[PDB]
RNA sequence: CCGAGGGUAGGGCCCGUGACUGGGGCGAAGUCGUAACAAGGUAGCUGUACCGGAAGGUGCGGCUGGAU
RNA sequence: UGGGAGAGGGUGGUGGAAUUCCCGGAGUAGCGGUGAAAUGCGCAGAUACCGGGAGGAACGCCGAUGGCGAAGGCAGCCAC
RNA sequence: CGAUGUCGGCUCGUCGCAUCCUGGGGCUGAAGAAGGUCCCAAGGGUUGGGCUGUUCGCCCAUUAAAGCGGCACGCGAGCUG
RNA sequence: GAAUGCCGGCAUGAGUAACGAUAAAGAGGGUGAGAAUCCCUCUCGCCGUAAGCCCAAGGGUUCCUACGCAAUGGUCGUCAGCGUAGGGUUAGGCGGGACCUAAGGUGAAGCCGAAAGGCGUAGCCGAAGGGCAGCCGGUUAAUAUUCCGGCCCUUCCCGCAGGUGCGAUGGGGGGACGCUCUAGGCUAGGGGGACCGGAGCCAUGGACGAGCCCGGCCAGAAGCGCAGGGUGGGAGGUAGGCAAAUCCGCCUCCCAACAAGCUCUGCGUGGUGGGGAAGCCCGGGUGACAACCCCCCGAAGCCAGGGAGCCAAGAAAAGCCUCUAAGCACAACCUGCGGGAACCCGUACCGCAAACCGACACAGGUGGGCGGGUGCAAGAGCACUCAGGCGCGCGGGAGAACCCUCGCCAAGGAACUCUGCAAGUUGGCCCCGUAACUUCGGGAGAAGGGGUGCUCCCUGGGGUGAUGAGCCCCGGGGAGCCGCAGUGAACAGGCUCUGGCGACUGUUUACCAAAAACACAGCUCUCUGCGAACUCGUAAGAGGAGGUAUAGGGAGCGACGCUUGCCCGGUGCCGGAAGGUCAAGGGGAGGGGUGCAAGCCCCGAACCGAAGCCCCGGUGAACGGCGGCCGUAACUAUAACGGUCCUAAGGUAGCGAAAUUCCUUGUCGGGUAAGUUCCGACCUGCACGAAAAGCGUAACGACCGGAGCGCUGUCUCGGCGAGGGACCCGGUGAAAUUGAACUGGCCGUGAAGAUGCGGCCUACCCGUGGCAGGACGAAAAGACCCCGUGGAGCUUUACUGCAGCC
RNA sequence: GAGCUAGCCCUGGCCAGGGUGAAGCUGGGGUGAGACCCAGUGGAGGCCCGAACCGGUGGGGGAUGCAAACCCCUCGGAUGA
RNA sequence: UGGUUCGUGGAGCCAUGGGGGAAUCUGGGCGGACCACCGCCUAAGGCUAAGUACUCCGGGUGACCGAUAGCGCACCAGUAC
C-alpha cells in the first residue's frame, strides 16, 4: 500500500530547510542546538 | 414561475429550477466582473469559522452599484437583464446617457428598454433612487442605505421590499422585509419597487448534490456526536436532548436572544420583528 | 405440413371455503341517558367539518317542511 | 337602426363609520359578565373620556313586498 | 489471575451400570398372546427428519430398542464459531 | 546465580522450515581451475491497454568499456545494478531562469501585542496555468529537437531605406476561459489491392499460379489550392473610462451584412533533403537505379477563441494592439532589408520498477502520453498473435498420508448447516412475450420462451465514388449440408413469493463492525436590522459576506402520503419601569483612641443605592410528564354506566407477543409429514404511541428474517484423477522456545490433576514418516474480577475556580 | 510534524463501449380559443449494463506471511455528493 | 496587587495598575495600625573601581578511571546507523 514517505525535494526545502529555520525563533534555536552539539549537517540535504 | 420535472430519477422528482423568463443576456460585463475569492468558512488565521461551507460552482462577482447617488440626474437606460450567482436576486445593465455602465440589483417589474434615474427629483417610478425624505408615505421601496452615503444595507433578496410608514423630523418609518419598525435617517436613498425574482422561495433544492453545487457541505446532528464535540452528544442508542437544546458552543439555542443590550441603533428600532 | 391431446410457464372470469374482523336485519317484558315529535323545554332539518360512552354537540353556509 | 333599466361578470383604484392593539394625555377603584354568579381583567393604574398611529374585514341610511343572472349567487364609491 | 480458553455442534472414541433392546430367570391380580414387577447380565446394538445457537424438550416417520451417566459439563497446539 | 536485569560471546530447536507467485523448459557448441545457473545457436513456453514504448516525480553514476570473484546475489557463478580503473551527459529554438500572474506566502504605508511576535494596502515572491522562436534524417561502445546534414525561425545591438505625431509602470481593447451534446473538412492510425519493387521457394498427394513470402514512405520555406477561426465601414455630438485622448463607452445619420474584403491557423501540394523489407552472406553488406501507386475504414487529435442546449452561471496578469501625458520632434516609433550579438542551470542511466516508496534484487503502492492485427454485436472487455520483452537467481528425482488450487461422478437432490456457507445453475446478441402494485417514471433483463454454424440461390437500402465499377455498412426471402453440441474455445444475470428496517444515489470505525449508523432533499422551532447574530483571536484583524430577513447562525426531525392529542405545578427561555432581597459607593444619628489645645485618627445606625434572585404572567416540532381502588346489564361472562381517592394533567388517533412481550415455544389460523423461526390474527402493551415523531408507502439495498421452483459433492458417502507442496538426493540454511534431564502405565500420595514420591506393572539401544491426548505445552507480568487514600476520557441541580456574558 | 491521513483553497488531468429515451421543437388531430392526444425529431439524468479508475461484500488461502492488512474467486460505484 | 519572615492579620514599610491630588525647610518621608512626645532621614535625575560568580580556553595536582571503566567519542564521533 501507499506508504508514509513521499519524497519530494521542494517540499523538503521548504519545510526544513536552512530558510524556513531562520525565519522563525523556533527554527533558530534548532540551529544553534545542532550548532552546538557539532551535527555535521545543520539542516537536510536536498538537491534543489 | 418555477419549473418542474417529471419523475425519471429519484431526484428528478422533486427538483424544481428557476424559470430565467426575465433574463435577456446570459453572459456578464467584462469590465464589471472581478474574481471570488472562495473561502470555505476559513478566516485569516486558516481556521474554519463557520461550519459546513466550502466546494461550491466557481463564481465571478459582479460589480453592484449600492450607491446611485454617485450619478444625480444622469438617466440611463434598461440595456439587459442578467443572472448573478452572488446573490439570490437578477441583476440589471445600466447603459447611462453618460457612457457609463453600471449594475444594479433588478426590481420587480423592470423592463428592457425603459430609462431610469436618481436625486431628489426623480419621477416615483419602478427603478428610479432617491433620499428617503422624498418618497411619498406607503411607497414600496429596495435597495435601501441604513446611514446616509453609506450604501444600501436593506431589503436585498429575491422578492423582499420595505414599506414606507411614516415621517419624523429628519427620520421615516419603515416597515422592514421582517417586519420590525425603525427610523431611518431621511437623506439615505431607496429604489422605488420590490426586488424580484419572488418565485425564489419556493425552488425545491431536490437533492443532496444540489446543495454540494451552491458550496453547502453536509450539516452534522449534534445528537449523531460524541460529548467531547457537543453538549447533545454521546447516549447509549438514540437519546433527547437530556438539557435545554444548545450549539456547539453551549449556549443554549430554544428562544434565547443575543442581541447586545446598550446598543445605541435601539433608540431608532421602534418594534421588534413579530411572527 | 396440419393435427386429438399430453407437457411447461404466465395471465383473466366465476364459485366454494378461512383464524379473525365490519356493520345489517330480527328477537313479550335487560343497562345508560332523553336526541326528535308542543317553541319537545337550545326551533328543526341540511351539505360539510371537527369533537364526544351513546343518542348527539359545536362551527360555516343554506331551507321553512318553523312557532309566537 | 336608434334607445333604456339593472347589487349581471372580471380587473385596478379608492371613502367613511365601527371593533381590536400601540404611543401620549387626564383621571381612580373598579370593570366585565349572568337567571344569579364565577372564571377573567384591574393600584405593575384597568373601565369610562380626549388627541395620535397601525391593520384586517365588512359596507349603515338609501333598501323595498325592490332589481340582475341559467343556476350557484351578486350591495360603499369611481374608472376600464 | 508473569493466563488452567469458556456453551453447543462435528470428528474420534473409551469406561461405569442404577439395563433402553437382545440373552437367562423368580413372582403375578401369569388362560393364550401381550404386559406389570424384581433378580442375573455391559458381548454387541441403541435410526432418519421439522423447530430452536441451543444442551434439554416437543413433533413427524420408523424401530428389537430409539438407555442414563463419567472421562477438565471428554475432545478449539483436532475443526467450527 | 537469579532482578521476563544490562552488554557481549556461544549453544538448542536442525542439517529441520524455507530458498518469495505453478509463464517451463530441452539439447548442441563456446569459455574457464571450476558451469543446470555466463556467452552463441536451434527447439519449447509466457506477456502483448503489457510483462512493449515514451514523458514527469523520486533515485544519484546505478550508464559504456577493460580487468576481477573475498563479500553482496536467498543455490551456483566464468555473470551482475557487486569490486578496481578509464571513458561518457554538448542547445538562441526542448525544460526552468534573465517574462506574467493564481491560492498562498511576504510586505514601504499603517494597525496590534509584556518580550518573542500577530496582522496588513500597494508592491514583491510564487506554476505542471498564461506567454514564447525547430522539424526530418545520419552519427558514438556510451549524448543528441543539443554534434553533423538539409531546410526553417526568434530576440537584442548597430546601420541603410521608406513611412508616421513619436512617446507610459498611465486610459482602453484583447488575453479571458463552465458542463453536456455536437456539424463540416482534415490529419494520426488502420485494412485491402488482379497494381509497382524484391532475394528466393515448389516440399509429402496436388499447385509454375491473377501462387507463396516481403515491401510500397517521411520532412519541407515562399507561392498556390481546400477547409476553418477572427473582424463591420464612415461621419457628427459627448458631460463617462479619477490628468489627457483622435482610443474605448453612450447617442444620431449614411453604407455594407447568412457574403465579400482584410487577417490568422490547420491540412494538402511544394524547390529540395532523407529513408527504404523479406531473404542471403559475414551490428554490417547485399537486395536496390528498390518501388514508393490506387481503393476503402477513420478518431476522443487538428481547423478552434467552431455550433447548439442547459444551470450549478464557469481565474488573474504579462506578452500584443490602440490612446494620449510629461517630454521630444538632430530625436522617437513602424515597416523592409543588412551585418553583428545571443548568457546561466538541466540533459548519463533506472522510471508500474532488482535503480522510486515499502529494513530485502519484498506477489503490495506510484501521475500523464502511445498502445498494432483477427474474431467474438460494440469496446481499452475476451482468446490468440505483431513489434518489442520475458520463463519470474536453487536444482534433480519420486508419484505415500495430509494440505492447497483444479476436473469428473452412479441413485438421490439441502436429507448438509446457525445459514444452500461454499459450489452448481443461469449467463452475450436478435425476436416473441411479460403480473400484483404504482408516486404513472417504473416494477422490467420481471417471469417464460424461440433463434444462433456452414453452403448455394434471389433480392432491398445506405456510405465513398460519378449517377457506374470497386471497396465498405445495415438488412429480406427461398433451398440445402454436417455434428452430441453452432455466443461449438475465452469473456458475460439463477429466478420467484413474502415480512422487518432505512425513502432514494451517496458516507463511515486506514488495519476485526458498510449497517438499521452518518449524510441527504424536505418540515418545524429559535436567534440575527448589519460595525448582524455566531465563530477564531489577548488584541489588531479576519470568517460570516464584498451577503442584508425569499439572508445568515443554532437546534431537532428526516422523500412523499395521512397526521401529530391533553398537562405550563417544577426546570429552561420570553415578557413585566410595582413590590421584596440585594455589592461597591453615597449618607453620618450616635459612639471610640490620642493630644493642654486647635486637631489628627478609627467604628458607625436610619435613608438613598444595579444586575441577579424572589414574586406576577406567557411558552412544547422548549427539558419533560401523560393514575389507583370498588361496584354495576333478565344465563353465564364482560362492563356502555356509576362511586370514591389523587394529580400539573391522567396516553387521543394509529399501531401492538413488535429490532419493544418478562411469564412465552402466549392463543388461534396459515405454510410443513413434522415449524421455539416466518406470515396473518387476537389484546392482561412486564415495559408502543405521535418531529429522541406515529401509522403507511411505489422505487431502491453486496442490510436482517421466512418460503418455493431451478441446480448442485452441501449432505447420504465417499471414489478417482491433475498440478504446487509434503517425501528422497545435491546446494544454501532460519525461528520462537530452552533450570538441568539418564523425561514410561496404573492405583494411590502429595499445595487438592505426578515422567521425577510409594507400591505394583510394563520396558533391549538409536532413529525416519505421521497424529495431536499430556508435559496444568508456547505466545502476552489476565483484558474479566477485586485491591491502590494509582491514572486518564466523559457527565452533572458534587465542590471550588476561570473564560465569556450581565 | 498535514511528503501518512482529514477538510478546504489555487491550477491542471481522466471517465472504453453499449442501453434507456425527459423537456423542448416540428407536423398532424382537437377546440371558440385552449388544455390535451398521436408521430417524428431531440438527447436530459447524484438513470441502466460494463472496462479503465475508485472501492472492499461474502468465502477460501495466508498467519516466524510475498505482505506489520497481502493473494484468488466473488461483489459495490463507474457524468458525479 | 506584588515584595518582605509576614498566607488580611493589630499590617506598618518598599514597589505600583485605577481614582483623587499638595507643599519647598516653618517643607517633607521613617521609627509595625493610630495619637502625642522624643529622635533618625532628606523621595519623586544619573554614574561609580575593588572584594563576589562562572569555566569554551591554558597550565599545575590527585589514597580520580584504566577500554563494559573514564566524556557519548583513547581509534577519522556528534560519525555510522
Ligand atoms: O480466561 C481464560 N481462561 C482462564 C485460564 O487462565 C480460565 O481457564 C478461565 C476460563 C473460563 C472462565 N469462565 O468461563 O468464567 C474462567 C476462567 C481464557 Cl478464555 Cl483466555
Ligand atoms: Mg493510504
Ligand atoms: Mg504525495
Ligand atoms: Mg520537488
Ligand atoms: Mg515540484
Ligand atoms: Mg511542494
Ligand atoms: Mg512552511
Ligand atoms: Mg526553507
Ligand atoms: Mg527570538
Ligand atoms: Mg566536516
Ligand atoms: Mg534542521
Ligand atoms: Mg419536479
Ligand atoms: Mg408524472
Ligand atoms: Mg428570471
Ligand atoms: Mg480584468
Ligand atoms: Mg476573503
Ligand atoms: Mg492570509
Ligand atoms: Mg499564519
Ligand atoms: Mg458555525
Ligand atoms: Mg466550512
Ligand atoms: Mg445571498
Ligand atoms: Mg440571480
Ligand atoms: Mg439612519
Ligand atoms: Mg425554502
Ligand atoms: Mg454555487
Ligand atoms: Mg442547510
Ligand atoms: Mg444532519
Ligand atoms: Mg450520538
Ligand atoms: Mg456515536
Ligand atoms: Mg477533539
Ligand atoms: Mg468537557
Ligand atoms: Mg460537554
Ligand atoms: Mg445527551
Ligand atoms: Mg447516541
Ligand atoms: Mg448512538
Ligand atoms: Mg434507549
Ligand atoms: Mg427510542
Ligand atoms: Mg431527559
Ligand atoms: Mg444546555
Ligand atoms: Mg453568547
Ligand atoms: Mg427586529
Ligand atoms: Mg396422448
Ligand atoms: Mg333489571
Ligand atoms: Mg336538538
Ligand atoms: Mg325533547
Ligand atoms: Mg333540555
Ligand atoms: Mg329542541
Ligand atoms: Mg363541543
Ligand atoms: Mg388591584
Ligand atoms: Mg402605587
Ligand atoms: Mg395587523
Ligand atoms: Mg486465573
Ligand atoms: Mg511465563
Ligand atoms: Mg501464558
Ligand atoms: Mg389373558
Ligand atoms: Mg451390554
Ligand atoms: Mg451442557
Ligand atoms: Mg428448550
Ligand atoms: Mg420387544
Ligand atoms: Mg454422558
Ligand atoms: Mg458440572
Ligand atoms: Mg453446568
Ligand atoms: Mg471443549
Ligand atoms: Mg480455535
Ligand atoms: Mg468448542
Ligand atoms: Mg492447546
Ligand atoms: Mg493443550
Ligand atoms: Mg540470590
Ligand atoms: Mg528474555
Ligand atoms: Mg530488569
Ligand atoms: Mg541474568
Ligand atoms: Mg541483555
Ligand atoms: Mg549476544
Ligand atoms: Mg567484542
Ligand atoms: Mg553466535
Ligand atoms: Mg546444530
Ligand atoms: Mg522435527
Ligand atoms: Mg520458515
Ligand atoms: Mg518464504
Ligand atoms: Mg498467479
Ligand atoms: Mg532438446
Ligand atoms: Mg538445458
Ligand atoms: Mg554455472
Ligand atoms: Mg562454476
Ligand atoms: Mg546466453
Ligand atoms: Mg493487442
Ligand atoms: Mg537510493
Ligand atoms: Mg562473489
Ligand atoms: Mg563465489
Ligand atoms: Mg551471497
Ligand atoms: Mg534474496
Ligand atoms: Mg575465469
Ligand atoms: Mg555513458
Ligand atoms: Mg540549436
Ligand atoms: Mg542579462
Ligand atoms: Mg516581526
Ligand atoms: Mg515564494
Ligand atoms: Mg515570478
Ligand atoms: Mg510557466
Ligand atoms: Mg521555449
Ligand atoms: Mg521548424
Ligand atoms: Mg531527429
Ligand atoms: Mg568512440
Ligand atoms: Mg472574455
Ligand atoms: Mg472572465
Ligand atoms: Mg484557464
Ligand atoms: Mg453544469
Ligand atoms: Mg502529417
Ligand atoms: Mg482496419
Ligand atoms: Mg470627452
Ligand atoms: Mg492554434
Ligand atoms: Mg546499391
Ligand atoms: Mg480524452
Ligand atoms: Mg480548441
Ligand atoms: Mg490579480
Ligand atoms: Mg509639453
Ligand atoms: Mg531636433
Ligand atoms: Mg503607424
Ligand atoms: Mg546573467
Ligand atoms: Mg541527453
Ligand atoms: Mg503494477
Ligand atoms: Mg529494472
Ligand atoms: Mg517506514
Ligand atoms: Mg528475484
Ligand atoms: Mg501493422
Ligand atoms: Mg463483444
Ligand atoms: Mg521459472
Ligand atoms: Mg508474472
Ligand atoms: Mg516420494
Ligand atoms: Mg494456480
Ligand atoms: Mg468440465
Ligand atoms: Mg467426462
Ligand atoms: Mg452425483
Ligand atoms: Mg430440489
Ligand atoms: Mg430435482
Ligand atoms: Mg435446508
Ligand atoms: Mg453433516
Ligand atoms: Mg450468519
Ligand atoms: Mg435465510
Ligand atoms: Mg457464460
Ligand atoms: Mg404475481
Ligand atoms: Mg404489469
Ligand atoms: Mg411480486
Ligand atoms: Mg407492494
Ligand atoms: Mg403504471
Ligand atoms: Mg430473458
Ligand atoms: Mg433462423
Ligand atoms: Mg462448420
Ligand atoms: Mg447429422
Ligand atoms: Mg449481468
Ligand atoms: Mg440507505
Ligand atoms: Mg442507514
Ligand atoms: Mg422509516
Ligand atoms: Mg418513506
Ligand atoms: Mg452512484
Ligand atoms: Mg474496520
Ligand atoms: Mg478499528
Ligand atoms: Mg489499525
Ligand atoms: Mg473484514
Ligand atoms: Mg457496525
Ligand atoms: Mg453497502
Ligand atoms: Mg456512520
Ligand atoms: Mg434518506
Ligand atoms: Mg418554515
Ligand atoms: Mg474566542
Ligand atoms: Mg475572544
Ligand atoms: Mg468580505
Ligand atoms: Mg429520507
Ligand atoms: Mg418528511
Ligand atoms: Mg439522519
Ligand atoms: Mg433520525
Ligand atoms: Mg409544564
Ligand atoms: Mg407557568
Ligand atoms: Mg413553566
Ligand atoms: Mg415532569
Ligand atoms: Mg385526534
Ligand atoms: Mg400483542
Ligand atoms: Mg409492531
Ligand atoms: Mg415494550
Ligand atoms: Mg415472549
Ligand atoms: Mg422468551
Ligand atoms: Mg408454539
Ligand atoms: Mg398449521
Ligand atoms: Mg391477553
Ligand atoms: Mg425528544
Ligand atoms: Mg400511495
Ligand atoms: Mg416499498
Ligand atoms: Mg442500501
Ligand atoms: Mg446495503
Ligand atoms: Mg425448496
Ligand atoms: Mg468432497
Ligand atoms: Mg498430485
Ligand atoms: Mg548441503
Ligand atoms: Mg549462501
Ligand atoms: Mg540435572
Ligand atoms: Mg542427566
Ligand atoms: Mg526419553
Ligand atoms: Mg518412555
Ligand atoms: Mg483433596
Ligand atoms: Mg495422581
Ligand atoms: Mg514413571
Ligand atoms: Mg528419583
Ligand atoms: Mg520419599
Ligand atoms: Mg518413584
Ligand atoms: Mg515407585
Ligand atoms: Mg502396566
Ligand atoms: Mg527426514
Ligand atoms: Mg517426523
Ligand atoms: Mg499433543
Ligand atoms: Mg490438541
Ligand atoms: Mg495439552
Ligand atoms: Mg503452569
Ligand atoms: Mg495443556
Ligand atoms: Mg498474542
Ligand atoms: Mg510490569
Ligand atoms: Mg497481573
Ligand atoms: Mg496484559
Ligand atoms: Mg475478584
Ligand atoms: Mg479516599
Ligand atoms: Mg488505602
Ligand atoms: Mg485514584
Ligand atoms: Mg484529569
Ligand atoms: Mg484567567
Ligand atoms: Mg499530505
Ligand atoms: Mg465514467
Ligand atoms: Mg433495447
Ligand atoms: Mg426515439
Ligand atoms: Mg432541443
Ligand atoms: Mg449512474
Ligand atoms: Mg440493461
Ligand atoms: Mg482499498
Ligand atoms: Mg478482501
Ligand atoms: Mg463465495
Ligand atoms: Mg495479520
Ligand atoms: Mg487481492
Ligand atoms: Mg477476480
Ligand atoms: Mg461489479
Ligand atoms: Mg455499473
Ligand atoms: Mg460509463
Ligand atoms: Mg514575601
Ligand atoms: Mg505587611
Ligand atoms: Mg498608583
Ligand atoms: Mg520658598
Ligand atoms: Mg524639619
Ligand atoms: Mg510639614
Ligand atoms: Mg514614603
Ligand atoms: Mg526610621
Ligand atoms: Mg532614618
Ligand atoms: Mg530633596
Ligand atoms: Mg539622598
Ligand atoms: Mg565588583
Ligand atoms: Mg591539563
Ligand atoms: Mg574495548
Ligand atoms: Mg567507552
Ligand atoms: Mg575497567
Ligand atoms: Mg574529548
Ligand atoms: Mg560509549
Ligand atoms: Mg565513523
Amino acid at each position: 500500500m501507499k506508504r508514509t514517505w513521499q519524497p519530494n525535494r521542494r517540499k523538503r526545502a521548504k519545510t526544513h530547510g536552512f530558510r524556513a529555520r531562520m525565519r522563525t525563533p523556533g527554527g533558530r534555536k534548532v540551529l544553534k542546538r545542532r550548532r552546538q552539539k557539532g551535527r555535521w549537517r545543520l539542516t537536510p540535504a536536498v538537491r534543489k | 414561475a418555477v419549473k418542474k420535472f417529471k419523475p425519471y430519477t429519484p431526484s428528478r422528482r422533486f427538483m424544481t429550477v428557476a424559470d430565467f423568463s426575465e433574463i435577456t443576456k446570459t453572459e456578464p460585463e467584462k469590465s464589471l466582473v472581478k474574481p471570488l475569492k472562495k473561502t470555505g468558512g476559513r478566516n485569516n488565521q486558516g481556521r474554519i469559522t463557520v461550519r459546513f461551507r466550502g466546494g461550491g460552482h466557481k463564481r465571478l462577482y459582479r460589480i453592484i452599484d449600492f450607491k446611485r447617488w454617485d450619478k444625480v440626474g444622469i438617466p440611463a437606460k434598461v440595456a439587459a437583464i442578467e443572472y448573478d450567482p452572488n446573490r439570490s436576486a437578477r441583476i440589471a445593465l445600466l447603459h447611462y446617457v453618460d457612457g457609463e455602465k453600471r449594475y444594479i440589483i433588478a426590481p420587480d417589474g423592470l423592463q428592457v428598454g425603459q430609462q431610469v434615474v436618481a436625486g431628489p427629483d426623480a419621477p416615483i417610478q419602478v427603478g428610479n433612487a432617491l433620499p428617503l425624505r422624498f418618497i411619498p408615505v406607503g411607497t414600496v421601496v429596495h435597495a435601501v442605505e441604513l446611514e446616509p452615503k453609506k450604501g444600501a444595507k436593506l431589503a436585498r433578496a429575491a422578492g423582499t421590499s420595505a414599506q414606507i410608514q411614516g415621517r419624523e423630523g429628519d427620520y421615516v418609518i419603515l416597515r422592514l422585509p421582517s417586519g420590525e419598525l425603525r427610523k431611518v435617517h431621511g437623506e439615505c436613498y431607496a429604489t422605488v419597487g420590490a426586488v424580484g425574482n419572488a418565485d425564489h422561495k419556493n425552488i425545491v433544492l431536490g437533492k443532496a448534490g444540489r446543495s454540494r453545487w451552491l458550496g453547502r457541505r453536509p450539516h452534522v446532528r449534534g445528537a449523531a456526536m460524541n460529548p467531547v464535540d457537543h453538549p447533545h452528544g454521546g447516549g447509549e442508542g438514540r437519546a433527547p436532548r437530556g438539557r435545554p437544546p444548545a450549539s456547539p458552543w453551549g449556549w443554549q439555542t430554544k428562544g434565547l436572544k443575543t442581541r447586545k443590550r446598550r446598543k445605541p441603533s435601539s433608540r431608532f428600532i421602534i418594534a421588534r420583528r413579530k411572527k
